[PDB]
Formats: structure tokens, C-alpha cells, sequence
């Protein structure tokens, strides 16, 4: 079993906590809470992987997605000690270590300034976050592995008052789509890209 | 051996629209028609009882708009002699 | 499932002029005629519903000048089982 | 319990058993059989009524739902006798004869010719059945109650060369859509509107 | 064949043309045009009325549904004149003046400040539009009939710095949710509530 | 604002919190807690009321929807006191005492035994909960309003060895389905119907 | 033609018929009926593989799913004699025999004793079979190829009174999820595991 | 950028315009208008091609579908002059032309005459176009790459008055399902196959 | 041959709205108009048989609102000679 | 596809004052006039629908003070087939 | 050229709220304003005819709440001489 991504977020930001909560189908997360999300394979091992965290601590499970091959389990909890514990607690089941995680690599990045009306109709109609309004700029970024995309969202909303159009930490590359003015999008794209690069791991 | 059902209508048109509505309403077999002379013609359908009595009501109800319906009747089991002499399809 | 139009007339002459005026009215096919005895005669045509619809209305109006018209009917989709058993020009 | 619809379907014309089936998530019928239709309020007695039919006969049911409001009952079988036997049990459970059903109402019946190239593509969003080709014609019906409509939907294709669109035996009202070449609809609709009034019932 | 709503939208504010369309499965509108809105009972006449507009004009329709109850009418196009031409014929199909429409009722309009972090994620179950960040504020409106609401949603953003939540011109009642920083909601509601009552009609 | 249901749920029996939660898209409850139930029209005042609970107490909400008709509110927590504190504030927002609730109606309550193998899979079209094995038995109840059912649904399993089918605290009426071997259902149903009548309220 | 999976069950047990019936979109199965399910590739041959069976016998088509590569077609009938006609015809349709079939192999198995409430909310919330109640034990089994999953449920419910939470025999690995008390989870999983090992075939 | 398939249709046939509209979620198409659909890789990279394409011309963007790897984006407008521009505008951004595209190859083709009722229930049950009626013939064809399937529909309806039950040019290999009489299917299947084989290009 | 639809109005305006409404109501071809002088104007449309019949009914009801409508008639399939000598759009 | 306005007046003078009053009332192009024989003449106007609607209802009230005004009507979109067979100033030839 | 639309008020405030609501209500170009002295100021918009008449109604409706509205008028086609002399933007 290979643990792909395991990134602990200092505190889920105000927009993403809604965006994660607006789409999650399990125990809902809440704003301001610290959260650790762990991605591993095979997905059948997640039922035991998450259960190790839940049985040892009082944390709340935000997302546990077992796909055909990859599995992601995300935990959130008000107890900072339990949140730091569960990641160390979860990994100490699957005979792996922290540096053993896969280091995320930014797959693709594209900034399209001033989204057109025709694109404005198409953009958010396939999105579950905020609606992309006409005239605004939209930055589409993809990260590999996918789970590291959550750090992008927490990085953008904290550093700028932007709108999270989409976030999916399931798949080959995680999709993070943010919208706002040209300048507001500029700082976020810088903070998101550097954040993916500093994640420790292997190749 | 099937059951029986008939309509006769002073008017070859009335027979057709009657004979039509019968087929469209149930799983019955329209064997043909018998000419008795004098403008009177008779449609003849055969099949299980529940089918015919449901089909026939549709015939009577559909021909009365456009025809002088003379008679409408249903026999659930004609005695063996009938099928043997009269031209009612099931004839050996 | 070509449509079906029928004019019945108490008088051979009525049927002819009715048939003639019909084939001249719309693109329909005159398939024959049926003698029910009693002086009643019936013309039969097939074709498009819009054609039959318009042809029939031109036949009825054309026969009333001659003999009394008994009945006038039009069947859009006649069931398959009719054209098989009755002599309506489309027996396979 | 009160009675709304009591309609006995003789032998369905083919394209319904198709469209019937995609609408149903129950025992789909097939073309050439017989089926029964009865509407009652409240939509639970429906579920009990189905037994008296199902237990006392050899039938098969497609519609048993409350996706719209309260529920509606249809059962199907090849032999009219079995069904007519099945139906007779249902009314006797309520101890009401046939003529206790509500007289139908004719709300909106109109024929529309040469529909604009736009409007075709959008109606088919209600794709329970066929698509209105661009610029043929359309027939639309409303009746109260709702169950009475499928009877009419039968008499359409049974009487003309029409394409069947969509049917509503569900809801407080019975609404119907038809499509096909032009002259048939007039001959088709003439049969439909005539089918509803010819029913016998109580004020 | 009575009349309920008759609202003429001048030039939509941008962010609606997204949310208007992304909710709709018809000819999506775009920001800066004009649109029309009409509710009629019974709900099929809309489909027939839609031609009289579409045939006699160069318009384009966004809403065509009976997913809620019976259907509702909107048509849109860039030219104010073309739409007002479409409107003039629509009522003329019914032969009704403007002033025959029902006066709206104002059911529940109240402002809620600093919503607790929980309630945010749950409203967003209806994530049809924007998300209520945790602890901004929310405005809520109900009117009878439902069609009048999209007018209100317009006059809001037309007058304040708001995030639009969710809109209901569908149903037995028109309900509206708004989101954004605190003072604007106070400024928005004053415009919306004033927009609905000022309409002239019959009880 | 008006009052319909006001039910205070003591300690949920386990298997509800599943079907309660697996049906819900909000803060899922868990078995062993306490929950509250209040129905009011119109379904937006619910959205405001939910705060007064959340602001004045330590609770958590599961049901907040208008997917059925107008909305309904439940809040839950382990301490009875906290909930009873939360509930008491809600009515005080309304300036209404407890006993203003409508007495429930007992519309259709019947027990159905040894259901035919067909009807099983078809009920499961409503696959919100457990499956009616072929040939157990079924109980059916109707009440107005809808909120009262979860009270009945609770007191049922609390009193008998039953499998829970499907529940309607949403809608214009409260309808109930139960599954299991025979004697339990008869023993179960007696408790539910007794729960509904015993409520004290206004005509 | 590649025959992937083909296991014919002598008689569907009481619970599974609902589970197979609870998800299908074709001819529903019934309890006590014998059913044959054949999985082959390419998926375009399933339309012909079933077509040979449907035209030769009176069987009912239960499932026909065209996936990315593999295809599964299932037929059911109460008459044990009917199974021999289509199956030999189905195997001869794709041209094969008995020893050519795939020998079943148990891929992965894990039993998590005493499922916690947090998992109870997460487990069945993505399931359409029985609901997983809090505190019960859950046994998760996986079979390779996917078609072999049908034998898992039929073996469990026959040998033990367990509850089927989910069953999916479409995909790369077939999913079998059964739940129950500590002892009951043991015996059913034992009967299921031996079935994969005793299945004659090749690799 | 990988140019897989790019076929410009002179004029969308009468039926296909409905089917495209029955499934698209963007700018709806209209009957008779010419439309070009472009297939490129990566599927996340199509968002840049259309966003580049939409700002350069007056075409309307109909569909933006994100598949696993390949992406197809289609723009539609009746004016043939605009149609040639966007492709050259799109292709010159992907730094290629037309002869560089992949030549289509017919993967698999089978016509099943006289579908049985059981298949008629299952056939249209998986379709969103026209319903498959019992007794008619249905022709199933597959094209490689998948995007090239669209030429089949415009070719069939032009040469014969047939009905398209389903058409999906999204995925790895395109599925085209057409239904009709025995003779009418013969000429179209002849015209469609020659059309797929005659498409000029490379491999 | 193609059907024939005609409308004769004593006001040029009446003809246009009569003309426009028809081509808006059915798949019909508008060939032209022949002004016989004296304020009388006649619009001519040709197409399918029923489409014309539906087109006329839509024009007559539409034209009566703004002009002295005079005559409305429909010919389903006129003779070959008619199209050959008259300016009715189907001339070789 | 620009809209269409028409006024038919028994007598020449009415048509002109009907015409002249229109083009002064709103932004419209007068394309010509049509003689249907029997003294009847008709003015034809094209433009956006708001102008013609405002133009006609200004011309009628301005022609009604001179001669017998027969009819007044406005089409916000003549079908493309009309502009081809009829002389309405937008014929593609 | 383009159409015209004006509001004049006794109070620079009253004009602005009117000038706003007009722009928000239609697709018009706000050219500026002309100071007539004595507290009277006049807003001037130009654009499509339907736009102005719809824009103006919203403005007048909006200034009456907070202003003394003096006059509201719309010209659909100003004669070329006006645009040449008066300052309404569209000045060659």
C-alpha cells in the first residue's frame, strides 16, 4: 500500500471549508478547524486507514474517498493535539513513514485574464464553488498528486479575497480554479505554486 | 375452438370501422366477413372470451357514430356443430 | 400502413363520380369497389392521411349532386390485421 | 378511501411499452398486453391495494411511486380477464363501483403548427420519450385528475402516425405532449380529446 | 387561463446571467440584455405562449421547465424593443392588459447577521449560486406568486455589493437568499422589498 | 409565524440515526443523543430559527431542506438539557407556548402481512433505508403534519424488533413503512399509533 | 470472444434478489428464480451474447452494462430447465466451454470488528442495500473478476441471517459488503470465501 | 497539443440538432446550422483552445466536456464563413492544420434486425434520444477516435428518414446507435460506413 | 405536384400579415403576389397539402384583424395545365 | 430582419403626410410606396421595432386628419421568405 | 442620429440618483449635464429609442423619491440641426 499525499492544513480557510462542506457527503467539517488529509492506495485499505485515526482519537472524518485505485482520507478536529496525532497515528498502521509520501508536482498552470461571457456561461455551470461572473479573470491550475490541491485553496483564500470555483482532490491531477480581478488572482497563483513546490517527499 | 363475436351493419363502411376498432382493442383474430345481401354485412371476430367482449364493445361504440348498427352478440363457446357448418373460421 | 377512405352510395353512378372526383382531388389510389347488394356500392382509396382527408371531402361534395350518399369515413392507420383479411387493396 | 381514476387499458400500442418502461422502475410492460390504472388519495392505500390485485391474480406492476405527490397504481398482463379480475378486486376493497370515479376535466387542449427551430431542442429536455423534430407540430393536453391521460396517450398512436413525446399520469393534473407530421395530429388529437369526455363518472 | 406574473427585466446585472443560465437548460442569457417573465395557470399554455413570442420576434428563451410544479415563462434578448414586442403579443394571446396581474404578497423578509459557522455549509447544500462565507449575513424573501422574485434578485445587485445565493421563480412561492458583507445586505433588502410592493395589480 | 410540529426526541434509537443521517445532507446525528423537531410554515423562517438554536446553545442541525415542499428543522445533541434549552428559545422567538401545536391526525393506519415477492423490490425503489425481505410484513401510517412521523418512527423500534423502511417528516403528510417478522410489526405499530394520539395540542 | 466471468446461481436467496433488483434498470428479478450472469469482452458482444439467449428461450434480461472494456449480461428465470437452454447457447454464442472459464480467486478480504458510529454514518451512506447500523460488525470482501461477486451474496444469505449493504459486480474487482453481529459475520464470510476457491476454471 | 479528430459538418441534420440539445449543457445548437467539433489532448487543455477561440470569433460555444484525457469542444453558427475561421483559429493555436488530423477508422459495426420486446425495453432504457420501438431494426456502429462519430448522424438522417436513439461522441471510442426499418437502415449504414472510411487524414 | 394556398384581400397591408402568418404557421413556400388592380391583392403559397390548409386557417384569422378579407381557398393537387399557364410558382 | 410598418390610405396625399410624419417621429427608413390600383396606396417602413411602433401610431394620428385611413399594422420580424418574394426594401436583389 | 432623453431637477443630488438609475436600467450613454443656473441642472442620455424611454421611466421614478422633478421627455430622432447646435454629445 502506497501513501500518496498527506498534508496537514493549519486551519481550513473560510471559503474552502464551505467548498469542502458544500460537496462532502460525510461528517461535515467546520471553518477555522485544523485538518489533515491523507491519500493512499489501494482504496480498500482506507476503511482500515481512517478507522485507525478514528479509533485512537476524537477527531471528525471530513472526507474518505476510496476510488478504483487511489484512496484519500481527510480528517478535521478542534483538538490540535489529536489532529497532529492522527496523521502520525494513521501512518503508523500502514508500515510507512512521513518522508515516504509522494511529493506533489504542479502538473499544469494557465491564467486566462478577463473571462469572456461565452466562457462565463460554461465555467461555473460545471463548478460547485462560487459562480464565475462575467469580466473576471479565471486561473486554472492542476497538481499531481491530486490531494495536494487542498493546500492551494487554503493558500489562495488566506492570502487573497478570491472565490474558489472548484476543488477536487480526487483523480490524477487535483483541480483548483480561482476567480477574481487580475491583480487579486496574481498573488494567489504565486502563493499556490510555491506552496506545492515546498512539499517534502520523493520522486 | 375460440370464442365468438359479431357485428352487422347496414353499410360496408360501418363494418370496417367496427372491424377495425375490434382488432385495435384486443388480441382477437378477424376471420373475414359474410355478405347476406340487402346492404347488410356482418363482421366476425374470434378469440378468448375476455378479449372479444372487450373488443366488441369498442366496435359497437365506434360504429354507432357512422352506421346503423343492427346486432352485436358474443358466444363464449359455440357448440361443435356451429364451427362445422357455418363459415366462422375455425372450420376443420 | 397507407390510409383508407371510403364512400358508400345507394347508386352505382354515385360511386363512379365519387371515385373520379376523389382521384382527381388528391394523390390517392382507387383500389376497387365493393357490392353489398341492395343497391349499395362502396369505393375504396388509399394514400396519405392529408390526401385522403382532402380527397374524401371532395368526393362526398361531388356525389351529393347525383345519388344519395350513405356514409363517408376515413381511417388514418388501419391495423395490419384488417388489410390482411379484408379486400382493401393492400392484401399482401 | 376516495377514488380518482379507474381506467382499464385494452392492448397497448407498441411505442408506449417502450416509453412506459423508461418512465417506470418496476415491472416494465411489453407491447400487446393489458394494463390497469387507478388513482387514489392518500398514496399509501395504493400500496395495500396492490396486494388484493397481486395476491389474488397473476399480474405484474410497473408504477408504484411518490416521486411527484401521492402514488398511482398500474399493473400489466397479457390476458384481459386476469387484469379485469385484478381490477375488480381493487374497487371492491374500497366497496365502490366503477361509476364512483371522478368525471375528467379538459383543461388545455391545443395544437401548435410549425414549432420554431429553437423550441424543439428545449422541449426534449423533458426527454421521457421522442424528440420533436424542428418544425413539425405538437399537441398538448391537460386533464384533472392525472391518471386519465395514459388512456389518451394510447388512443393517439393507435389512431394516427404520431411520435409520442411525454406523459403525466403523476401529479394533481394529467398533461400530455405529442409530436409528428401535421395532418395526423388533428386526426390524433381528435381521438384524444374525444377519449376523455366519453368516460362515465360522478360529478 | 389566468395571469399571475408579468415582469420585464431591463438589463440584467452580470452575475445573474451566470446563475440564471447555470440553473436553466435552455437558451442561456448573457449580461446586458433584457428578459421577460410571465407566470400563468395552467402550466402548459407557457409552451404554446412561447411560440407567439418566438414566432413574432427574434428572441431566445432560458427557462422552460416543469421540474418544480407547472411551468413558467421567460424569454430574453439584447434589444429592449424586440422583447417588449414579444411581451406585447404574449398578453395579446391571452388578451389581457398589464394591470391584470396579481399584486405580490410580502411573506417573510428579515436580515440575519453573522451566521454561525455551521449554518453556512448547510445552506450551500442548495449550492446553485454563491456561498455564504461564515459570519457575513443573509437576506431572505418570500412572495406570492413565485415569478416576481427574479426581479427582486436583479434590483438587489443593481443597488448593492452582494453575493447572490439562490432564486425561486418556481413553486407556489418565490423565495430568495442573499449573501455578503454586513451593511450592503441592509442596503440591498431596502431596494428589493421596495421593488416588489411598488408594482400595481389586483389582489 | 405559525406552528405545526413541536416534538422533543429523548434518546434516538440506534437504527434511526443511520436512516436519519444517510437520508440527510447536513450535520448527521449519531445514535445515543437527543434531537428536536419543529415544523412551521413558511419554510424560510426555519432558516432564521436555526440560528436562535445555534446562537443560544451548543447544538448541531441535520435536516434543513426545501427539496420536498417547505422546510423543516431538527437539531440534535447528547445533553437533553442543551436541546430543551435550544428548543425553548425557538418557540420564544415565536412568542408561542408549547401547546399551540396542532393535534396530529390519524388518517390511514394498517398492517400488511406476507407481501408478495414482487412488491418488495418495487418498494425498494424508495431505497432510502433497509429492504423489505420477500414475505415479511409491512405497516403503513399517515399523519398530518409530516414532522410527527419521526416521533412515531422512533417509538416504534424503541418498542419492537423491526427493520426500518422509509420515513416522511417532509411534505404535506407523514407516511410510514416498517419491515420485519409479523409479531413485532403488530407490537411495533401499536406503539407508533399510540404515540400520535397521545400528543396534547390544539384542534 | 473472451469469456470473463460466468457463474450461474441455482436459486437466488431471499435477500439478494432485492439487492440485484434494487439497482437494475431492466427486467426485475424475483425471489426463488434461477439466474445466470455471464461477463464477456468486448462489450459489443454482450448485445449479441444476450441476443442469442433472448431469441432462443423465454428468459428475462436482468443486467446489460457496456463498460470501457468488459461487458456483463445477466438473465433470470424460475424454471431450472430454462437456465440450460440460454447458458449453453450463451457459451456457444461466444464459442467456448466449461474448462475455459476463469477460476475464481479471492483478491482481498478484511473484517473490521465493532464498526464505530463515525463509520456507520459513512459506510452505508454510499450503499443501497441494507443500512449499516452503529455498533455492528462489517465484513468487506472483494472478488476478481467482477462477475464472481454474485456468488458472494447468494452464499452468505443462504448460510446465515446477515444483511447485504452493497454489491457491485461491475468494474475491475467485484465488491461484496456484508454486515452483522460478530458470530454471523464469521460464518457468512467463511461460506463466501470457499466459493471463490472451489470454482473450477483457468487463469 | 494532439489533434485527434476534427470534422466540420456542412449542416446539422433535423434529428441530430435535438439530440445535441437533449444532452448539451452550454449554448444550445439549432437545426440547419453548421458546426465544427474539435478533439484535442490534454482534456484540461481544451479550456485554453476554446477560450482562445471564443474571444477571436463570433461563433457560439456549445459544449465543453472534460474527459479523462481527450477534450472535445464544439462551436456552432449557421454562417459557413465563421465556421472555417474558428478551426483555422483553433488549429493555428495548436500549431497545425487539417491534413495532420487522424484519419477515422470504423472499429465495429453490427445491425440487429427485429429487436425483441425485452431488448426494446432495455434498448431505449439506456438512451436519451428517440425511444427504440419494438420490431424496428437498430444499427450499432463504433468509430475511432470517438469524436469522429458525429459525421455518422448527419449522414444517416440526410440519406434516410431514420431515428437516432442515442449518440455519444465523448470517450475513447465513439458509440453511434441508430434505429429504423430494415431497408432504411440498409442504405444509411451503407452511407455512414463509406463516410467514416472516406474521411481523409493520417494515422 | 405541390399544393396551393391563396388569400385575396382588398388591402395591401392585409395581404402581408396574411402572407407572413402563413409562412410562420407551416412549412410552406411563398411564391409571390399578383395585384389584379382595383385594390384587390392575392397572396399565393404552395407546399404540402395539410400545411397549406393549416396555413390558410392561420392567415384568415390573422388577416381579418386589419382588412376586408375577401376569399380563402385551397387546392391540394391542381392539374398539370394549371401550373403551366398561371403565374403560380411551379412553372418550368 | 429589421421590423416593418405599413399604412394604406385611399388617396395619395394621406400616404405622404402619413409617411413624412413617420420618418420625423422616429429612426426609420422609408423604402418607397406601393400602388395596388383602385386609388389605394401603401407606405412601407423598416427599422427597429420600437421606432415603427412609435412611428406608425404617430402617422395614423397624423394621416387620420386628412384622408380615409384604411389600415395600420406593424410586423416586428417579417419571415425571411417574405422579404424575398415581396417588395419590402430588403430583397437580396 | 441616436435618440435622446433628459431629466432636469432643482438640485445636483436629485439629478445623480436619476442619472444612475437610468444607466443601470438600459444600454444608454450618459453624455454629461448642462447647468442652467438657479439650481436647475439637466441630465442628458442618448441611445436606442426603446432604451431611453425605458431608462427614463426608471430615472423619473427614482428621482421623485428624493427630488423635485421638473420635466422628463424623449426625442426619438432629433433633426440634424439640433445636434449641430445644442450640446448633446453627438455633435460633429
Amino acid at each position: 500500500i502506497t501513501l500518496r499525499t498527506y498534508i496537514f492544513l493549519d486551519a481550513l480557510q473560510p471559503q474552502l471549508a464551505t467548498f469542502i462542506g458544500k460537496t462532502a457527503r460525510g461528517f461535515l467539517p467546520v471553518p477555522g478547524q485544523a485538518s489533515l488529509w491523507v491519500e493512499i492506495a489501494p482504496g480498500i485499505a482506507i476503511n482500515r486507514v481512517t478507522d485507525a485515526a478514528l479509533k485512537a482519537t476524537k477527531v471528525q472524518p471530513a472526507v474518505q474517498v476510496v476510488e478504483r485505485a487511489y484512496g484519500l482520507l481527510e480528517v478535521h478536529h478542534f483538538d490540535q493535539g489529536e489532529v497532529l496525532a492522527a496523521g502520525s497515528t494513521i501512518l503508523d498502521k500502514l508500515e510507512v513513514r512521513e518522508e515516504g509520501r509522494l511529493k506533489p508536482q504542479v502538473m499544469t498552470h494557465q491564467i486566462i485574464r478577463a473571462v469572456e461571457a461565452y466562457q462565463t456561461q460554461i465555467i461555473n455551470r460545471n463548478s460547485q464553488g462560487m459562480m464565475i461572473l462575467p469580466g473576471e479573470s479565471l486561473f486554472i491550475l492542476e497538481t499531481q498528486p491530486a490531494g495536494y490541491a487542498v493546500l492551494a485553496a487554503n493558500e489562495a483564500e488566506k492570502a487573497a479575497n478570491v472565490h474558489l470555483v472548484n476543488v477536487t482532490p480526487y483523480g490524477a491531477f487535483g483541480r483548483l480554479y480561482l476567480a477574481g480581478s487580475e491583480a487579486e488572482i496574481d498573488a494567489a497563483a504565486e502563493a499556490a505554486e510555491a506552496a506545492i513546490r515546498s512539499v517534502s517527499g520523493v520522486a | 375452438a375460440d370464442a365468438l363475436g359479431m357485428i352487422e351493419v347496414r353499410g360496408f363502411v360501418g363494418m370496417v370501422e367496427a372491424a377495425d376498432a375490434m382488432v385495435k382493442a384486443a388480441k382477437v383474430e378477424l376471420i373475414g366477413y359474410e355478405k347476406t345481401g340487402g346492404g347488410y354485412v356482418t363482421a366476425v371476430v374470434r378469440g378468448d372470451v375476455a378479449a372479444v367482449k372487450a373488443a366488441t364493445e369498442a366496435g359497437q361504440r365506434a360504429a354507432e357514430r357512422v352506421g346503423e348498427v343492427v346486432a352485436v352478440h358474443v358466444i363464449p363457446r359455440p357448440h361443435v356443430n356451429v364451427d362445422a357448418a357455418l363459415p366462422l373460421g375455425r372450420t376443420p
